[PDB]
């Protein structure tokens, strides 16, 4: 079908076009992508170069936020069945998934009524090899278009993985901890280094990428906690 | 806008001040005036202006005085030259220091 | 019983000193809030006097985020027992309970075990009078107080409450309204103005505030959907 | 005369206000300021000021978008004051300083405009006993022909005022290697200025005891490399 | 020579690597970039260059400043400090607060010589197949200049030729005009324009003529004519 692709990096992310090319394998993709990297506001977009050339497919940068990207996709390129959000150079496992922009675009997708899929592959010392997770990928594309609709799911994927996985959300608890210390220039400060009190649990998204994983978790978006209530 | 002010007969002649004076009820005022094209050396001094008008006395020729006048006042959008005692008229008009100051601000673009 | 108090707004927004001088009334309150991650970051914090006229409260400014302040504090102060957080200068309803920094300072204090809640208002147009909403933040604790400890709570108190309330987060699906449009040079744009498809029901969060209720949340940490695993 | 009080620390800050008493000792004092090149657009929400009412408004937006807001809301404006600051803005700081800016922002309407800082870490300022030097500082400034711009830094307890000249100095890039206390490695980057401030400077000046007053130019170009490079024969 | 390249734009800027290719052509190139005030720590890690030929090239965590110290540590020493090319202009009065100008000061702040290069944006993109010409024939100016220096660059998208030029500065009226948008909520709409053109020899008017502007710049901000 008609597929919107975004991301949080950037128009020069290449796990932004490994997204869409990697999309594109199950349908017609566009992208919308902040160049940057709540009440009407102003928001402009620029045709952009895409780099894809098998199939090429129209590309806009904004100068906005990634949910600005979503709404002016749906509204430049409806309607639109599909929402796309990734690949994030970084993980958003756990904890993370509250604040993650990556996250975020899909959620806004999610609202306006499409199903959306954030993907994000862990980052930090040595950067991801997309030429290798494209067969991952698809496998992983082909098992949400499968999924009943509409549907939100958080994907992460291993630098190398060796399988899928259902997850759910890894939900720690931790200690504040806090040692005292002072720079070269024998200024004192505090080092905070929250630290869980015990490992991530098989059936967790952090579990599922630790054993090399693609770990795909659904998302609720009411925070309720109706026990409680 | 602003103004810088010279003449040829030094920073004395009433002249001067009467133009200064006159200049100053249009824009900023900045006076310096008087005590070849290869470089060479030039000196100005800090003078007190007799209102109230920065200015400098400077050890050197008319032109001297708007080169100067621009680097350490300006920059400007205009440049008087005198008033000066005697008058600038026909044939004279070739050898006149006066004018040859608002000449030298000419050659400058303003 | 010892309280931690912090905010967003920072050690000089009256909100917070107002939620403090509330929290006193049950117990011995301290103050950490920004003087304006989980990897080990550095934090700096200066003591900082409590406001001229009213109970003297130990306080601290920091350079961090309220994560970070609930941490310091802990180190600073605590032993805690509930860590509050606001009162916010705006409100954190609905959908912005997740990218609100108020609700986040609450939240680190539950994943350290303290139970904790966070005071929000709504702003724009007509500043907030914390001596006509002290006896609903009064109120309003008395109630959480309660509760069985740890608890993670969201609080909304209208300007001039006449009641309260246990909600629920108010969910709804939007509409990318993107209504094409030009500024005075000339230059053209378009305007993204989000907008529900219907009124929040009822027993929401959203709805109580705009009856004139307080309202309050208890909060989840798990975004998983378990009924899609 | 009527001046426009802004600063970019938030109308929380209580340097914001202490600036706007000591500018209504001078004329009608209106306040603008922040919440947190193209036309944009900008709310401002009328703002209660918590000291002689000053009419007052929050703004949604940067400290350049403050004054152009309280020029229109609150104008005629004669005279643009940013701050105070709750930390110095000297030497190599002037650069970046969203205070600066603010005041950088009425010079170029055609208004006269100053920035004015004191430093932090450690001992909050005390504005009460920093009420007096404001004062003669505004009376100063005031004495000046218009417009002006200038850089203000106050030291906690000032014994006087001086005109100042930038601190501009060379620093070695220090780059010392560390591991955090769960073993992460990174770098402490800390850059050393080569020398001490020159008396006449700004910093020098604050060191001392001294308001610091610093008249700023617009013009970033070195003309002194310029020029030679566009002569001819 | 030794060349420490880097930028504000990111790690992933084309912008960047154009500069560090460009710059290869003068000497061993070296590249520190940003991912994206006092002893404050930093994290660094390594990242392979795009295939062009290969640069030792690292993505910092910090600013574009701390990028220019951590690449004089990482392969100091650093003869030149190159920053760009920016995706946007960094004319006139938007030479204070740009990041890439940011960091060619720190360089300059450090003993070396350094430039910012920045191309006008906002509309297409920049071809740095074309400008490439235009790049070298810059780089090979400023290298004849006495060192150190400290010098802006502005390339115009397609240049025909080259001006040393200075910093455009111009007075403003503050435009601010009611309105609400479509919905009905009201604000201002604030709309800065110049009370006049850019005159000649400014870096606005020789970009606007299609030369690449070249401004040396000044570390003083302090306006001695009203000190004395």
């Amino acid at each position: 079908m008609r597929i919107l692709v975004t991301n949080d990096d950037g128009i020069y992310s290449p796990g932004l076009w490994a997204l869409a090319e990697a999309a594109s394998q199950f349908g017609e993709v566009f992208v919308a992508a902040p160049d940057t990297e709540t009440i009407a506001h102003p928001v402009r977009a620029y045709p952009h170069p895409s780099p894809l050339h098998a199939p090429h497919f129209p590309a806009y940068r904004v100068r906005g936020t990634p949910a600005d990207c979503v709404a002016l996709g749906l509204h430049l390129f409806g309607p639109v069945d599909l929402v796309l959000s990734g690949v994030n150079l970084g993980s958003n496992l756990g904890h993370e998934i509250w604040h993650s922009g990556t996250v975020a675009a899909a959620k806004q997708g999610y609202l306006f009524g499409l199903s959306a899929a954030a993907f994000s592959v862990p980052l930090n010392g040595e950067v991801p090899d997309f030429a290798g997770l494209r067969p991952w990928l698809l496998r992983t594309l082909e098992t949400l278009l499968r999924l009943e609709r509409p549907f939100l799911v958080n994907v992460n994927l291993p630098l190398r993985p060796k399988g899928f996985l259902w997850t759910r959300q890894s939900v720690r608890a931790y200690e504040g901890v806090v040692i005292p210390g002072e720079d070269p220039m024998g200024r004192p400060f505090y080092w905070f280094a929250p630290r869980p009190l015990k490992e991530a649990e098989e059936g967790t998204d952090r579990w599922a990428v630790a054993q090399g994983f693609v770990s795909a978790t659904p998302l609720r978006l009411d925070l309720t906690d109706e026990t409680r209530l | 806008m602003r103004i810088l002010v010279t003449n040829d007969d030094g920073i004395y002649s009433p002249g001067l001040w009467a133009l200064a004076e006159a200049a100053s009820q249009f824009g900023e005022v900045f006076v310096a005036a008087p005590d070849i094209t290869i470089a060479h050396p030039v000196r100005a001094y800090p003078h007190p202006s007799p209102p109230h008008f920065p200015a400098y006395r400077v050890r050197g020729t008319p032109a001297d005085c708007v080169a100067l006048g621009l680097h350490l006042f300006g920059p400007v959008d205009l440049v008087l030259s005198g008033v000066n005692l005697g008058s600038n008229l026909g044939h004279e008009i070739w050898h006149s220091g006066t004018v040859a100051a608002a000449k030298q601000g000419y050659l400058f673009g303003l």
